[PDB]
RNA sequence: AUUAUUGCUCUUCAACGAGGAAUUCCUAGUAAGCGCAAGUCAUCAGCUUGCGUUGAUUACGUCCCUGCCCUUUGUACACACC
RNA sequence: GGUGAAAUUCUUGGAUUUAUUGAAGACUAACUACUGCGAAAGCAUUUGCCAAGGACGUUUUCAUUAAUCAAGAACGAAAGUUAGGGGAUCGAAGAUGAUCAGAUACCGUCGUAGUCUUAACCAUAAACUAUGCCGACUAGGGAUCGGGUGGUGUUUUUUUAAUGACCCACUCGGCACCUUACGAGAAAUCAAAGUCUUUGGGUUCUGGGGGGAGUAUGGUCGCAAGGCUGAAACUUAAAGGAAUUG
């Protein structure tokens, strides 16, 4: 895929597993 | 020798604007455009279009009391094309050629020390 | 069923005092009825027409001309001053690529109290046997330039109102005072006051108005 | 009806986007010493006679 | 790789210019690199200069042409007006005809 | 020889009154009109391959349409845009 | 009106056009360039003020006071975030008219945020010349920008000058182009990307096959968005560059 829109695939895949661990703290 | 008007020749893409005024500008007489004198909006604008409302227009024109006028032919200006539509010639000659007389003419096209933001975005219009 | 024109009022339009013909053009009104009146309504209108139209030459193409119609009196309206400006053609051929465009101007108030703001503009010229494709002043000389030009404006006003300066302007006195004093910073070519717009009148006085008329 | 007779001086070329017509140059007979370019329809080779129906007015490119 | 020195155009010893928009399509453009042709045309055009002063007062009046400015956006550019494309040498050459 | 190989005679006497959008072929003994021989063939040419007979009109050009060649240029394709 | 063509839209409320005025916020056309300045980002209306700077001139002054730099720090396009203002314009989002097999788009309309500004954040861009700084050496040419010097040069008239603009030769230091190429390179190309197996002037930083992945993790900065630092397991025989012919 296009390099920018990867970087963006994984920007938001970081924010989710920084949501999902925050469940947790 | 006349009795003298302004023109005045709003040329622009997709039609075509013709209006005699008194020179003081404040009072009109008679108008027409190209959108008059055909139906199709594709050919709105068209010299053959152009023609016949510089032809409806230099009628009344005649037909009330101006005998001559000067032209400020203009473009659609402001922070578009600037460059005169099509059906502005094909009306300048179909009035001067109709037997009215012409006068010093000049174009008052509204050219800005330009901006405010072009249309159509950064990119532009694509397709 | 009714076609304006079968109901129209006409007239003619004067023009005043320094320059060539009176005589101008025409116009239409309305009716002097009781309620709405061919009078007080408008006249108050404006007409542009190029002096080279109104002084008979053409080394006067240019510098189209604003009159303001102030005064009636049957089937015979004057008018006064309200500007000047350039012809689009002038300036945009006046203003060629490799070479120095200079402007500059000035508010300021003339003898009969009308307020006024006159422009100027001057292009730098390439001087005869010159090899260099361009020639440029040198900000400095630009900064001069206006100076000086500036100086020349505000003194050249409040010389007998618009009066003195419309019989000033025609002739083009400040082009060649400017040239003059110029000349000793830099070449230049053009050089005019270009425009002019009207921004203060004082009150009628019917009387002065009726200065220019005979 | 004023009939005006032109004599053809040369031939130019061929213009229209399809090529039918011809670009050449007359001199008319009825007084000589002036010309005027005028565009074809069928052949033309040098001294040919054409009728110009109207005698002042000439084009010059066709698409 | 690197297709031209004057890399996009004309730019050496700034780094930025400043944006013009196209005439085409509106799209900005570093006016360094814009693409720009001056329009001066008459005002009238091919036939009407007879009809205009045979119709007209005045002696054969003046005659006072049009002139502005265009600016292209190389696709724009490309698309129609000063372009074709040339070879990987007659691309070097800055002279316009 | 019926679903009628072909040929002959009598009778029966249809549609078709120059053909919409479209589209084919062609530049001189050519086009078109016209018949013949040969192939096939026991029998069957409304086909074909050649043949001669009569014999024009209109270009002797162009890049508008369509087709294709050539440069130039881009390519991350080379099993090569299927 | 708008488009390839349309339609959504606006029109007794006289639309669109015209005229005269007025307001609001943005912006700086044309002049504008192979031209300027800045550490870089960036910087084009005028005028005043405020401090700043390079180049040049210099038989002034000081006298090694310097070169480059982990840590640390100043600034840092655009969007973005906090709180006021401002909100003309254009316009992420949204809603639409068309197009499409579909059409969450391209084209058209409405238009929220934004776009501007103050106070504060954020610290990233193909932030590019994809090319560290200081010093030396090696080759030709014409333009131009600033400074200077030389002249019984041109043009300015007045009474000669004085000026200013111009011209011609040189000389520093600029932004660049040209031709060569002794030389360098895988090449394209390069007055540096040269003076390198005949390998060393000084110094900083980064890379060591491809993917995994700028991912996991810890630390830290941030209101946030995110920034800096930043692995491994596992997989894999190529990925890649420049040039050639198709
Ligand atoms: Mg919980
Ligand atoms: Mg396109
Ligand atoms: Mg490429
Ligand atoms: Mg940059
Ligand atoms: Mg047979
Ligand atoms: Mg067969
Ligand atoms: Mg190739
Ligand atoms: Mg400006
Ligand atoms: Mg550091
Ligand atoms: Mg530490
Ligand atoms: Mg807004
Ligand atoms: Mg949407
Ligand atoms: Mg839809
Ligand atoms: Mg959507
Ligand atoms: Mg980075
Ligand atoms: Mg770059
Ligand atoms: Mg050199
Ligand atoms: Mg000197
Ligand atoms: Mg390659
Ligand atoms: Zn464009």
């Amino acid at each position: 895929m296009r390099a920018k829109w990867r970087k963006k695939r994984t920007r938001r895949l970081k924010r989710k597993r920084r949501k999902v661990r925050a469940r947790s703290k | 020798s006349q009795v003298f008007g302004v023109a005045r020749i709003y040329a622009s893409f997709n039609d075509t604007f013709v209006h005699v005024t008194d020179l003081s500008g404040k009072e009109t007489i008679a108008r027409v455009t190209g959108g008059m004198k055909v139906k199709a909006d594709r050919d709105e604008s068209s010299p053959y279009a152009a023609m016949l409302a510089a032809q409806d227009v230099a009628a009344k024109c005649k037909e009330v009391g101006i005998t001559a006028v000067h032209v400020k032919i203009r473009a659609t200006g402001g922070t578009r094309t600037k460059t005169p539509g099509p059906g502005g010639q094909a009306a300048l000659r179909a009035l001067a050629r109709s037997g009215l007389r012409i006068g010093r003419i000049e174009d008052v096209t509204p050219v800005p020390s330009d901006s405010t933001r072009k249309k159509g975005g950064r990119r532009g219009r694509r397709l | 069923v009714v076609d304006p024109f079968t109901r129209k009022e006409w007239f003619d339009i004067k023009a005043p005092s320094t320059f060539e013909n009176r005589n101008v053009g025409k116009t239409l009104v309305n009716k002097s009825t009781g309620l709405k009146s061919a009078s007080d309504a408008l006249k108050g209108r404006v007409v542009e027409v190029c002096l080279a139209d109104l002084q008979g030459s053409e080394d006067h193409s240019f510098r189209k001309i604003k009159l303001r119609v102030d005064e009636v009196q049957g089937k015979n309206l004057l008018t006064n001053f309200h500007g000047m400006d350039f012809t689009t053609d002038k300036l945009r051929s006046m203003v060629r690529k490799w070479q120095t465009l200079i402007e500059a101007n000035v508010t300021v108030k003339t003898s009969d109290d009308y307020v006024l703001r006159i422009f100027a503009i001057a292009f730098t010229r390439k001087q005869a046997n010159q090899v260099k494709r361009h020639s440029y002043a040198q900000s400095s000389h630009i900064r001069a330039i206006r100076k000086v030009i500036s100086e020349i404006l505000t003194k050249e006003v409040q010389g007998s109102t618009l009066a003195q300066l419309t019989s000033k302007l025609i002739p083009e006195v400040i082009n060649k005072e400017i040239e003059n004093a110029t000349k000793d910073i830099f070449p230049l070519q053009n050089i005019h006051v270009r425009k002019v717009k009207l921004l203060k009148q004082p009150k009628f006085d019917v009387g002065a108005l009726m200065a220019l008329h005979g | 009806t004023p009939v005006t007779l032109a004599k053809v001086i040369k031939v130019l070329g061929r213009t229209g986007s399809r090529g039918g017509v011809t670009q050449v140059r007359v001199e008319f007979l009825e007084d000589t010493s002036r010309t005027i370019v005028r565009n074809v329809k069928g052949p033309v080779r040098e001294n040919d006679i054409l009728v110009l129906m109207e005698s002042e007015r000439e084009a010059r490119r066709l698409r | 790789p690197k297709k031209r020195a004057s890399n996009g155009r004309n730019k050496k010893g700034r780094g930025h210019v400043k944006p013009v928009r196209c005439v085409n399509c509106s799209k900005s453009i570093p006016k360094d690199k814009a693409i720009k042709r001056m329009a001066i045309r008459n005002i009238v055009e091919a036939a009407a200069v007879r009809d205009l002063s045979e119709a007209s007062v005045y002696p054969e009046y003046a005659l006072p042409k049009t002139y502005n400015k265009l600016h292209y956006c190389v696709s724009c550019a490309i698309h129609a007006r000063i372009v074709r494309v040339r070879s990987r040498e007659d691309r070097k050459n800055r002279a316009p005809p």
